[PDB]
């Protein structure tokens, strides 16, 4: 928007305003995997720490 | 489960323990030849008759 401005009564002049505009966006995601694995070897024959 | 060898950080299994005892021979005690004769001295003596 901008400030009027002062015009005569007779020369009938006058102002106009000006339009809007608009625009577009896009967006890329990010990507996370992690992987895993159990096996055997380690369950056989380990002691549980702490314990006897 | 004890213990694994040079390390304490996994089992293994005591399954157990093998005596191994020493043989002794007790055929003429337990034949029971002898008779028991308690006394109080440290010496007796005995008397051999013989008419001939």
């Amino acid at each position: 928007i901008s400030l009027l401005d002062a015009v005569d009564r007779t020369s009938r002049k006058a102002e106009t305003s000006a339009p809007e505009r608009v625009r577009q966006i896009s967006f890329p995601m990010m990507y996370f995997k992690e992987v895993e694995s159990i096996t055997p070897d380690e369950i056989q024959g380990v002691r549980q720490p702490g314990t006897a | 489960l004890t213990n694994s060898e040079k390390s304490r950080f996994f089992l293994a299994d005591l399954t157990g323990e093998v005596q191994s005892i020493p043989n002794t021979y007790g055929y003429i005690s337990g034949l029971g030849l002898f008779r028991s004769a308690p006394q109080t001295q440290t010496t007796f003596l005995m008397d051999l008759t013989d008419w001939d």
